[PDB]
């Protein structure tokens, strides 16, 4: 069946290039256009142009002219996009798409490639305890809290008692502040388990080569 | 530019329900409007073509129609499954262009946020930083006010705020919500306060702690 296989996450400062590739297969890769498509964060999705195998003639949005270049390679059965002068708000997953049936444009999705332009240095996270207010909460159900701040890049992988806690954890989506991140997960548990039967907040920062646990206590 | 204008943000229903979604483009595009459906972590789907055509393998509960500026796209009775993001988009103009997006969510009870506040961590602090936390948890619907007030007056300067999606077992939200401040500052005021204002009452729910008082 017909397949877009693109490339892997690509992770650069401000001023560089990158170029990615999308590998067609199931068909006969001349037959059909290759259009892509940009979405950032906020799920915002944008054409940026297309490319006719065949011939290798280009169509791009205007917004995109000189920012992005569309090339292919028949031999390969594989298109490119390279984006040059990269500036953070080239940061989004780039798709490649083809029609399908006839005049049925973008039926077919590659799994897309995600780029994310900075200038932060890759920095392990703080990670931060939170035990309730020191003067008391109600109810037989607490909540505990876990700040992970200053870190680069995504992502962390945060658990509680290294994952055996799950049911009752909320955690937050990483906001981006001066180049850094941040994120807090809280975890609620029940019948006046806590402090007794101890919480951990364990989080794993792979670009750091870091491992770090945090025990949650009550506030002395 | 061609702009695709979707109804609404987000819409709630209940599986079994008829649902519509509606785009309007600020130009007449014809009949050259697509409709997609897209779910966390995977690439946009094509469901309907040309404004009213199911593209291959999509189930009959998904029609669309339109031609010019009015555009639809319904579920005729909504799955499970079908909770996600649509987007329309036109193909008249160029360059081609996409609405927004409309987030289908499910409808449940009413339900009020438990919030819980926390002071600084001691490790933090250390390192010149304080950030007061306040989580509010497992509400619904997501309309939801949360104010910070230090010392009694309200503080917006140094909050931000991140939110989860609906969730996928309770269908409910959850937010959470950051004062930072310099220790240096917030060693200068007594009393936090979170207080968050939700539909399921018309007082407020307020958190609080005093600086040092245990």
């Amino acid at each position: 069946e017909v397949q877009l296989q693109q490339s892997g996450p690509v992770l650069v400062k401000p001023g560089a290039s990158v170029k990615m590739s999308c590998k067609a297969s199931g068909y006969t890769f001349t037959d059909y256009y290759v259009n892509w498509v940009k979405q950032s964060r906020g799920k915002s999705l944008e054409w940026l142009g297309l490319i006719i195998p065949s011939n290798g003639g280009t169509t791009y949005n205007q917004k995109f002219r000189g920012k992005a270049t569309l090339t292919v390679d028949k031999s390969s059965s594989t298109a490119y996009m390279e984006l040059n002068s990269l500036t953070s708000e080239d940061s989004a997953v780039y798709y490649c798409a083809r029609r399908g049936l006839t005049g049925a444009l973008f039926a077919y999705w590659g799994q897309g490639t995600l780029v994310t332009v900075s200038a932060a240095k890759t920095t392990a996270p703080s990670v931060y305890p939170l035990a309730p207010v020191c003067g008391d909460t109600t109810g037989s159900s607490v909540t505990l809290g876990c700040l992970v701040k200053g870190y680069f890049p995504e992502p962390v992988t945060l658990t509680w008692n290294s994952g055996s806690l799950s049911s009752g954890v909320h955690t937050f989506p990483a906001l981006l502040q001066s180049d850094l991140y941040t994120l807090s997960s809280s975890v609620t548990v029940t019948s006046s388990t806590w402090p007794s039967q101890s919480i951990t907040c364990n989080v794993a920062h792979p670009a750091s080569s870091t491992k770090v646990d945090k025990k949650i206590v009550p506030r002395v | 530019d061609i702009v695709m204008t979707q109804s609404h943000k987000f819409m709630s229903t209940s599986v079994g329900d008829r649902v519509s979604i509606t785009c309007k483009a600020s130009q007449d595009v014809t009949s050259a409007v697509a409709w997609f459906q897209q779910k966390p972590g995977q690439s946009p789907k094509l469901l309907i073509y040309s404004a009213s055509y199911r593209y291959t393998g999509v189930p009959d509960r998904f029609t669309g129609s339109g031609s010019g500026t009015d555009f639809t796209f319904t579920i005729s009775s909504v799955q499970a499954e079908d909770l996600a993001v649509y987007y329309c988009q036109q193909h008249y103009g160029t360059p081609l262009t996409f609405g927004a997006g409309t987030k289908l969510e499910l409808k449940r009870a009413d339900a009020a946020p438990t919030v819980s506040i926390f002071p600084p961590s001691s490790e933090q602090l250390t390192s010149g930083g304080a950030s007061v936390v306040c989580f509010l948890n497992n509400f619904y619907p997501k309309d939801i006010n949360v104010k910070w007030k230090i010392d009694g007056s309200e503080r917006q300067n140094g909050v931000l705020n991140s939110w989860t999606d609906q969730d996928s077992k309770d269908s409910t939200y959850s937010m959470s919500s950051t004062l930072t401040l310099t220790k240096d500052e917030y060693e200068r005021h007594n009393s936090y306060t979170c207080e968050a204002t939700h539909k399921t009452s018309t007082s407020p729910i307020v958190k609080s702690f005093n600086r040092n008082e245990c």
